[PDB]
Order: C-alpha cells, then sequence, then structure tokens
C-alpha cells in the first residue's frame, strides 16, 4: 500500500456475445449486487470477471513496449550505431530513431532496436 | 514408429470423370462448429424472394437447431487449382477436383431488431437515451 | 446533450449518388456481415489493443437501429435515391450500386463482394491509426502521391 | 558551430536537455539549434566585414549606400547561411528526413537547412536545392502579396 | 528485385517498396509515374565496375547500348515513392573514403548530380554560385532569347 | 484556463458497491476514513464508482489542494457528486468518485422518467463534462497558454 508502483490490470472490450456473436455491454444485478454483461440483442447473460467497464488516458504508457516490430533493424535509410552491447545478446551495431508518430511524445529519447540475432531486443537509453 | 523414423509411399489415382461435383464447406474458426452434436441437417438454395447461383441456406436439425448461411466464391482458383487426396481401402491416394468452393456463415436463431417501423426515426431522436427498453418493447 | 460526453469518434460514410452520409457500419451491414465480432475483424484485425476497441465502440453503438442486410439496404436506397415506396426496389439499385459504383477498382460483381469488404474495412484501419496519431497525416504534395 | 550543435543533439538524445517556460522540448531544442546557427553567420560575417581593404569596390558600394547591403558581402564572401520556409528550418518532405541523401532523422545543420559554402566557393548539390527552396519563398511571396495590396 | 534486375517484370513499369515499419508491400505498375534511372551499389560499394565501360566505348562499332547496361542489373529505375525508401550515395567519391564518416548502407548512387536540372536551367554554367532566384530569371530569358 | 483535463493523467470507472471490501485492497484505509460520511443512505447512493489519478507535477505546478479541487466540482455540479479523497501523504494524488440520487422520490411509481439508461453510462457523460467544463482556478477562455516576460 504505497504511492509508488504501478497499475495495468489489462483492460476488457470482447469476450463478445457467445450465443449470436456481438458485442458485450455491462449490467446489473440490483438482486446479487454483481456485475453482469448482456448482450443487447438476445436474452444472453452472463457473469462479469473484473469490476472495470472502461478506463481513459494514463498521462504515460509512453507505449514503447509495442508497435516497433523487430523487422524495423533492416531498413537500410536508418542509422547503425557503433554504441555497443545489446544488453541481452552480446553484439553491437544497435539501429536506432527517435519517437515518430504525432503525439511523438515531444520527447527527444532515443529508441534502440538491435540489429544481430540473439535477441531481437528493444530497449530505450 | 513414426515417433523415430518412417517412410510410406502410396499411389495416386485421379479418376477419367468423378460421378460427382467436389465442393468445400469452410466455417470460421471462431464458430468452433462440432459436427459431433449435429444429428440432422437440411441443406437448400434460397431461390423464394426472387439456382446453381443462388447462396445455400443451411438448416442444421429441427427448425430450432442452428441456421447457416452459404456464399459461393467467384471462383474456385484463378490461376491453380484445388485438389483433395484421399486414402482408400486399398492403401493408395485418391485426389478429387474442387468443383466450387463456397462460404459458410453463422446465422442466429431468433434476433431481429427490424427498422421498418420506426427505428429510423428513434434514430433522429437517438440521443443515447435508451437501449433495453426498445428490446423489450418488440 | 448528454449523449455519452464527446462525439468525436462518431464515423460516417460519404458514397457516391447518396444524398444523405451513413455511418460505415451501415454499409458493413449491408455487405452482410451482421455479426459484429465480423465486422470488428475487417476494421482491425489486432482485437488485442483495448484502445482501438474503444475508439470504434461509440460507432458499434449507432449500429443497433439496423440489424438485417436487407432494411440496411433499405436504409442506403432511401437515403440516397429518389422516394419509391417500393423498398424492394430500393434494396436492389442499392445493391447494384454496392456491386458496381463502391471502390470499382477492388471489383464489378457479385464474385468479388468479400474482396471490397476488406478493403473498405482497410480505410476505417487506415484512418484509426491516424486517429491514435500514431500514424503520420499524409502530405497533400508529395510526389509519390501523384500522376 | 558544428561541433558545438552535436554537442546540443547529444544532449538531447541523452534526454539531458529540459524544456525552457513556455514551450515544447522541439521547440526548445530548434530555438536553441537555431540561435547557434545565426550566431555563428553572424559572427563569421562580422569577420568577413573586417578583413575587406579599403580599396575594394565590393565595400564601397554598400558603404557609400548605393546597393545591396553588409549581409551580401557576408554570402558572397564567407557564407551564404541559414536556408528556411514559413520561418522553420526545411521540413521533412520525405518519411523524417529531407532528400534521400541524408539518414533518417539528421537534425544536424546540413541536412536540414544550413549551406556551409559562399557563392564565390558553389553550393554542393545538396545545398544548392534547399537555396532554391528558400529562393522560391521569395518568388511566390512577391506574387501573393502584389494581389492582395492592390485589393 | 533480383527479378526485375533480371527483366522477368519491366523495369520502367514496375515500382516495388517496402513500408516497414507498417508492414506493407506496395507495387505499382500503373501509367503516370516519374521516375529517374540511379547507379545499383551493392555491399557497400558499386556495381557497375569499368569493363561496363568499354562496351560503351565499344558502341561507335557495336549493338551494345544503354538496354544492355540495364540488363546488366546495374542501373534501376525509381519513382518519387520508391526514392523515399533508399539510401542514396551523392558521388562515387563519397560512397569509396566511406568508414565511419557517415553511414555504409547506401543502395543507390546519382549518376550525376547536376542532372537535377531541366532542360532550360542547363544552360546556364555555374548556377550554383548564383543566387537561386536569380536561376529562375534565366531559365525563363534563356526560353526567350532568339537565334 | 486550467481545465481538470490538464491536471488528470488518467480515469477509471468500476463496480464497486461495496465500499467495506472495495475492489482495490490497497484503496481500503480511505474506505475506513469515510464510513461517518451519509452512512444512511449509501443504501440509496448508486454502486458505480469513479476512480481518477491525477498527475504530481501538474498539480505541483498549479500549486493546488486536493480539497480545493474536490471543493471546486462539488460546488460546480452540485449536491449530487459525492466526492472523498486520498491522503495528501503520497508522492500520488487520486480522487474518487460516486454519484447520489433524488433518495426520497426513487420508488418506481409510473415507471421512473429516464427511458432506464444505465447510471453508468450517466457517469461518462459525467466525467466528460467533468473533464471538458471543470474550470479550477481557469478564471475565463484564454486557450491555455500565459507566457510570462521580463523586460528591461
Ligand atoms: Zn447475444
Ligand atoms: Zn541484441
Amino acid at each position: 500500500m504505497e504511492p509508488d508502483g504501478t497499475y495495468e490490470p489489462g483492460f476488457v472490450g470482447i469476450r463478445f456475445c457467445q450465443e449470436c456473436n456481438n458485442m458485450l455491454y455491462p449490467k446489473e444485478d440490483k438482486e446479487n449486487r454483481i456485475l453482469l454483461y448482456a448482450c443487447r440483442n438476445c436474452d444472453y447473460q452472463q457473469e462479469a470477471d473484473n469490476s472495470c467497464i472502461y478506463v481513459n488516458k494514463i498521462t504515460h504508457e509512453v507505449d514503447e513496449l509495442t508497435q516497433i516490430i523487430a523487422d524495423v533493424s533492416q531498413d537500410p535509410t536508418l542509422p547503425r550505431t557503433e554504441d555497443h552491447p545489446c544488453q541481452k545478446c552480446g553484439h553491437k551495431e544497435a539501429v536506432f530513431f527517435q519517437s515518430h508518430s504525432a503525439r511523438a511524445e515531444d520527447a527527444m529519447r532515443l529508441y534502440y532496436v538491435c540489429t544481430a540475432p540473439h535477441c531481437g531486443h528493444r530497449w530505450t537509453e | 514408429g513414426p515417433s523415430s523414423q518412417n517412410v510410406t509411399e502410396y499411389v495416386v489415382r485421379v479418376p477419367k470423370n468423378t460421378t460427382k461435383k467436389y465442393n468445400i464447406m469452410a466455417f470460421n474458426a471462431a464458430d468452433k462448429v462440432n459436427f459431433a452434436t449435429w444429428n440432422q441437417a437440411r441443406l437448400e438454395r434460397d431461390l423464394s424472394n426472387k439456382p446453381e447461383d443462388q447462396p445455400w441456406l443451411l438448416r442444421v436439425n429441427g427448425k430450432s437447431g442452428r441456421k447457416f448461411k452459404g456464399i459461393k466464391k467467384g471462383g474456385v482458383t484463378e490461376n491453380t487449382s484445388y485438389y483433395i487426396f484421399t486414402q482408400c481401402p486399398d492403401g493408395a491416394f485418391e485426389a478429387f477436383p474442387v468443383h466450387n468452393w463456397y462460404n459458410f456463415t453463422p446465422l442466429a436463431r431468433h434476433r431481429t431488431l427490424t427498422a421498418e417501423e420506426a427505428e429510423e426515426e428513434w434514430e433522429r431522436r437517438n440521443k443515447v437515451l435508451n437501449h433495453f427498453s426498445i428490446m423489450q418493447q418488440r | 446533450g448528454a449523449k455519452k460526453s464527446a462525439i468525436g469518434q462518431r464515423i460516417v460514410a460519404t458514397l457516391p449518388y447518396i444524398k444523405q452520409e451513413v455511418p460505415i457500419i451501415i454499409v458493413f451491414r449491408a455487405l452482410g456481415f451482421v455479426s459484429d465480432r465480423d465486422i470488428l475483424e475487417h476494421i482491425i484485425y489486432d482485437f488485442e489493443d483495448p484502445e482501438m476497441m474503444e475508439m470504434v465502440k461509440p460507432s458499434l453503438d449507432e449500429a443497433f437501429v439496423i440489424q438485417e442486410q436487407n432494411v440496411a439496404l433499405n436504409f442506403i436506397g432511401s437515403r440516397g435515391a429518389k422516394p419509391g415506396v417500393t423498398k424492394e426496389k430500393r434494396i436492389k439499385y442499392a445493391k447494384e450500386v454496392l456491386q458496381k459504383e463502391m471502390l470499382p477498382h477492388v471489383g464489378v460483381s457479385d464474385f468479388c463482394e468479400t474482396k471490397k469488404a476488406y478493403f473498405l474495412g482497410y480505410m476505417v484501419h487506415r484512418l484509426l491509426l491516424a486517429a491514435l496519431g500514431r500514424r503520420e497525416l499524409d502530405d497533400r504534395d508529395h510526389y509519390g502521391n501523384k500522376r | 558551430a558544428k561541433q558545438d550543435v552535436i554537442e546540443v543533439i547529444e544532449k538531447a538524445h541523452n534526454n539531458e536537455l529540459e524544456p525552457t517556460p513556455g514551450n515544447t522540448l522541439r521547440q526548445t531544442f530548434e530555438n536553441q539549434v537555431n540561435r547557434i546557427l545565426n550566431d555563428a553567420r553572424d559572427k563569421t560575417g562580422s569577420s568577413a566585414q573586417k578583413s575587406l581593404s579599403e580599396y575594394n569596390n565590393f565595400k564601397s558600394m554598400v558603404v557609400s549606400g548605393a546597393k545591396g547591403s553588409k549581409i551580401n558581402i557576408s554570402q558572397v564572401i564567407a557564407v551564404v547561411g541559414q536556408q528556411n520556409v514559413e520561418g522553420k528550418r526545411i521540413p521533412f518532405g520525405f518519411k523524417h528526413r529531407t532528400l534521400p541523401h541524408f539518414i533518417k532523422d539528421d537534425y544536424g545543420p546540413e541536412s536540414r537547412g544550413f549551406v556551409e559554402n559562399s557563392y564565390l566557393a558553389g553550393l554542393t548539390p545538396t545545398e544548392f536545392f534547399f537555396h532554391a527552396m528558400g529562393g522560391r519563398e521569395g518568388l511566390i511571396d512577391t506574387a501573393v502579396k502584389t494581389a492582395e495590396t492592390g485589393y | 528485385r533480383k527479378l526485375r534486375r533480371q527483366m522477368d517484370i519491366i523495369v520502367s513499369e514496375v515500382s516495388m517498396i517496402r513500408d516497414i515499419r507498417e508492414r506493407e508491400i506496395r507495387i505499382y505498375t500503373d501509367a503516370g509515374r516519374i521516375c529517374r534511372p540511379l547507379l545499383i551499389v551493392e555491399k557497400q560499394k558499386l556495381l557497375l565496375k569499368k569493363r561496363h565501360i568499354d562496351q560503351l566505348k565499344e558502341r561507335e562499332y557495336n549493338n551494345y547500348s544503354w538496354q544492355d547496361l540495364v540488363a546488366s542489373g546495374v542501373v534501376e529505375y525509381i519513382d518519387t515513392l520508391e526514392e523515399e525508401t533508399v539510401m542514396l550515395a551523392m558521388t562515387p567519391d563519397d560512397l569509396q573514403e566511406k568508414e565511419v564518416a557517415y553511414c555504409s548502407t547506401y543502395t543507390h548512387c546519382e549518376i550525376h548530380p547536376s542532372m537535377i536540372l531541366g532542360v532550360c536551367a542547363s544552360i546556364i554554367p555555374f548556377p550554383d554560385h548564383n543566387q537561386s532566384p536569380r536561376n529562375t530569371y534565366q531559365s525563363a530569358m534563356g526560353k526567350q532569347a532568339m537565334g | 484556463h486550467t481545465t481538470l483535463r490538464k491536471v488528470t493523467a488518467n480515469t477509471a470507472i468500476y463496480y464497486d458497491p461495496n465500499p467495506q471490501s472495495t475492489v482495490v485492497a490497497e484503496d481500503q484505509e480511505w474506505v475506513n476514513v469515510y464510513y461517518e460520511m451519509p452512512d444512511f443512505d449509501v443504501a440509496r447512493i448508486s454502486p458505480w464508482l469513479l476512480r481518477v489519478e491525477l498527475d504530481r507535477k501538474h498539480m505541483t505546478d498549479r500549486k493546488l489542494t486536493m480539497e480545493q479541487i474536490a471543493e471546486k466540482i462539488n460546488a460546480g455540479f452540485g449536491d449530487d457528486l459525492n466526492c472523498i479523497f486520498n491522503d495528501d501523504n503520497a508522492e500520488k494524488l487520486v480522487l474518487r468518485i460516486r454519484i447520489m440520487n433524488s433518495d426520497e422520490n426513487k420508488m418506481q411509481e409510473e415507471e421512473e422518467v429516464v427511458d432506464k439508461m444505465d447510471d453508468d453510462v450517466f457517469l461518462r457523460c459525467i466525467e466528460s463534462n467533468m473533464l471538458t467544463d471543470m474550470t479550477l482556478q481557469g478564471i475565463e477562455q484564454i486557450s491555455k497558454v500565459y507566457m510570462h516576460l521580463p523586460q528591461t
């Protein structure tokens, strides 16, 4: 129970209706005081899994963890840096680039993708 | 055994002319269809609302059973062919031509919201203000 | 009003010879893919990201008034053509428009009606990417985009 | 000046840099590199002004106040200086680049605008083209401004 | 690409581009795209060798031609969309000296940099020692002269 | 013009109808902090829970207090918006919001003229209004810039 830490509960949209294959919405059981998920277009109902139904913003999932596929390492127009050691593989020749995209996180922070095998590992400095 | 080392070799036959047309019936894996739980099925061309071009209607078991829609693929192949390789009691392989490729997809046993009434009108009024009750008034 | 606080995701579609804007979801209904999971599969083949799933959701919410291909066709017919209480012809004419007029480069017949569904869906995907902003906004005058 | 820019890029990539108040990090980075390349330009121009002999015909036209200015002498003798469109440095018209000749993400002064050479030494091919972008702004503005003031 | 160098698909025609960060492959064969010839470089060095030059000198009495040169696959045609994704050396000199000078990933090289000029701009000698709009007035006036 | 939207790191909506056994066991002592807060009509207030997280850095610049924000929102919306807040003794700052109803009249007479949209869905409209319209120290409409200058 501390100010410091993190919170990534893994949001959930789909677990769509199994009976007609359509989207599920939260709904109340006032008798059991429990969340349920129902398809709007049929009588099908099923109990929930988590008390969370919706979240908004995150002040920074910086989201460096994904999107950037390892294959980006092949692009000839991207710079090869002699800065060494893929923290994982015992090999230098990292490919790097800044940020990209438009929310580009005003950050200028380099993102590094090793190009050697024995990893395919992504990291920032 | 096959888990260690094995070799098999079977002749492949093609009959000059099949006694029947061979077709493909494809389902979405997401529908997780199990024929183990099918006991009866009917399969007929939907045709009344207007034959060999017309879509398929798949009706499983009784009237209360699941109904599916079968849609014809434009052509079996555009520059190749698809063939079925089958095991025969002699121990050979037998190969059969594909005549058609059909896509089969699920339909609801009873849903039907219908827009013919004034749902379109309700949309004019739609301020996301209701959802359950309209489904009840039906 | 108190609709859901932020209409900034209500994705509509213009179509050729249509007098009125329609939401993209109707067109998918008109292609026959009633299954919301299937439309979601055409729109974004990576349902693993919660943020994309939330971005489409109010557009799904709009879809409820129409829930079958024929009526959806009757919607596009009446929203697009001159008035005609014939209903069924409005559906057939609109059926032929979707067949002939929309994305004609992807095809001109029934036998390639599925192929059009992915491509229309790809545009919504191509659009959602920009709307997340992880995708650059495309220049007006890049020469690669000239003929 | 060029080595000092690389120092500012390294400070930015290291994320050691912090924004100036009232602005974003890119704007600060851009404000800082622009301050360096202009200051470089003016220091070197002032050097060129200092070296002119008194017999020189070129110095006599500017000093009399017949035609052209001190800045023209700078460009002819020392360095053409920064190129720019709509105020800012040459935009990444390609994917994160200015010309295919450069590597992606090269804010260094040459790949993005600034020409080292003087009109006497000649402009390198890239330097040449970026200069034409800066010259076009001047041609277009003449035509557009002419119509609007007229009205 | 190997097929293109070998001409199983038409050089001047097919443009072929990969957008790695998006996992797309676009290929273009429609009319109307602007493209230019470039030298191929390979393994950090030029693929064209002086022996091809000796055949070009030989053309004064032989059937060898620019088309043969394209058939060696030592030059390629690049449209503006594809030109975005290449790493392009300015001149053989620079591609040679390189060690840790800049990069070593080049894929094309310029057959001569002064080729960026159009027809009238080429009459004007030392165009790079001139102020840029000065060159534009000459391109109009040169076209204006008589003779 | 600072809107709550500028200050906010994130928002979340939970179904937590039992504060005494809240969906975030770590949040549980703050519920212990609030039981004297209208304990009679906790059977009457709604079971939907709104939870907000705030940026410490925005909160420092605007030099605000959590009680200033809580008093701002309660004052802005009205008595319906039942607010409680986390302890100041943390680097993080979070605010927990429930909605109170009209109590006595909700006995389902004719059909309860609301057309029975879910209360959560009403909560998202609350959060929408809450982000965009709330103007803590945002005394006007001057977009959101303000640049201070020293002149010599
Ligand atoms: Zn359902
Ligand atoms: Zn590595």
